[PDB]
């Protein structure tokens, strides 16, 4: 009898989630493709290895 | 194929347009706050003075 | 190009794509007497037996020369020298017209 | 946990991250900047420090004169920012 306040903060809660979710994806898929390193390390002297 | 003597090098171009959405604004609403909840009422008006 | 949408705008962004690559041997720069040679603006490329003068973003490969190259120090220095002659413009014709 | 409140998995999980993280690296090692913009062309490193230091105004010559010492100092900057780190995460560990 109260009203439907409980459908507002679920909707509200499932949006920042998915919110989060669109959030993370935009921020690392950056790319279309997975590249890795070539297995042999020389990058003239750079040192990726750590 | 990575080397450190090996470079490749586009020999041609292909041009492509693509969209990009983005809503400016949203409908300007303005709902008043007296009739919303005592409505048309002077003895509900009353109460909210 | 924007476009007017309905509580919004909408964008046409004309972007330029490279396609169609293929793998080049490369070199930081090229040698003569001792002078290094580097590019003033684009990249060393071969063929298998000379090398050329291509920008970075098409391909167009031009006989390396004086005009599109600077000099910089010495062959000692840099790693990856190649050998590699240079078409100087002055030297041909002067012996030619004495 | 136990009065009405769940927590819910990411959708893709820390080591998918890593993966997507793991493949911007080697990426940008290998082709550079083009593969962000286009099929990636591969390039040596010093070529594509060359090309770089060639956008902030500091000519080729500069850095293949002295490679070895750009190899030097990024090596030293690079192992030095864990010592530099590891002794904060303060923007991280507020939200939490
Ligand atoms: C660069 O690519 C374009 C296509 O993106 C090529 O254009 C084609 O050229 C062939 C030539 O035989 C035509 O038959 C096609 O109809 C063309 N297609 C289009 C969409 O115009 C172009 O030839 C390529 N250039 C080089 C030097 O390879
Ligand atoms: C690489 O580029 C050269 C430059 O145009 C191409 O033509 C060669 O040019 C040299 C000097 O002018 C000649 O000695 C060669 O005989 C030319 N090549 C042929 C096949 O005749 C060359 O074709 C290109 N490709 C290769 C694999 O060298
Ligand atoms: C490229 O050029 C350099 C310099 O001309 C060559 O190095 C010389 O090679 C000759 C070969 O008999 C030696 O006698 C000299 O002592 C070398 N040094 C100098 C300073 O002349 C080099 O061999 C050439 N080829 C390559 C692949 O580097
Ligand atoms: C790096 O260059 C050296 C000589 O410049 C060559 O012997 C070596 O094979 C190169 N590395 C790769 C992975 O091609
Ligand atoms: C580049 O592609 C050609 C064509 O397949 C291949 O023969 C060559 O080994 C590749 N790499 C280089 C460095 O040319």
């Amino acid at each position: 009898q109260y009203g439907s306040f409980c459908t507002q903060l679920n909707r509200a809660l499932t949006g920042i989630a998915v919110e989060q979710d669109k959030n993370t994806q935009e921020v690392f898929a950056q790319v279309k493709q997975i590249y890795k390193t070539p297995p042999i390390k020389d990058f003239g002297g750079f040192n990726f290895s750590q | 194929a990575y080397s450190n003597n090996s470079i490749a090098i586009p020999t041609n171009f292909t041009i492509s347009v693509t969209t990009e959405i983005l809503p400016v604004s949203m409908t300007k609403t303005s709902v008043d706050c007296t009739m919303y909840i005592c409505g048309d009422s002077t003895e509900c008006s009353n109460l909210l003075l | 190009f924007p476009q007017s949408a309905p509580h919004g705008v909408v964008f046409l962004h004309v972007t330029y794509v490279p396609a169609q690559e293929k793998n080049f041997t490369t070199a930081p720069a090229i040698c003569h007497d001792g002078k290094a040679h580097f590019p003033r603006e684009g990249v060393f490329v071969s063929n298998g037996t000379h090398w050329f003068v291509t920008q970075r973003n098409f391909y167009e490969p031009q006989i390396i020369t004086t005009d599109n190259t600077f000099v910089s120090g010495n062959c000692d220095v840099v790693i990856g020298i190649v050998n590699n002659t240079v078409y100087d413009p002055l030297q041909p014709e002067l012996d030619s017209f004495k | 946990k136990f009065n009405g409140l769940t927590v819910l998995p990411p959708l893709l999980t820390d080591e998918m991250i890593a993966q997507y993280t793991s493949a911007l690296l080697a990426g940008t090692i290998t082709s550079g900047w083009t593969f962000g913009a286009g099929p990636a062309l591969q390039i040596p490193f010093p070529m594509q420090m060359a090309y770089r230091f060639n956008g902030i105004g500091v000519t080729q010559n500069v850095l293949y004169e002295n490679q070895k010492l750009i190899a030097n100092q990024f090596n030293s900057a690079i192992g030095k920012i864990q010592d530099s780190l590891s002794s904060a995460l303060g923007k991280l560990q507020d939200v939490v």
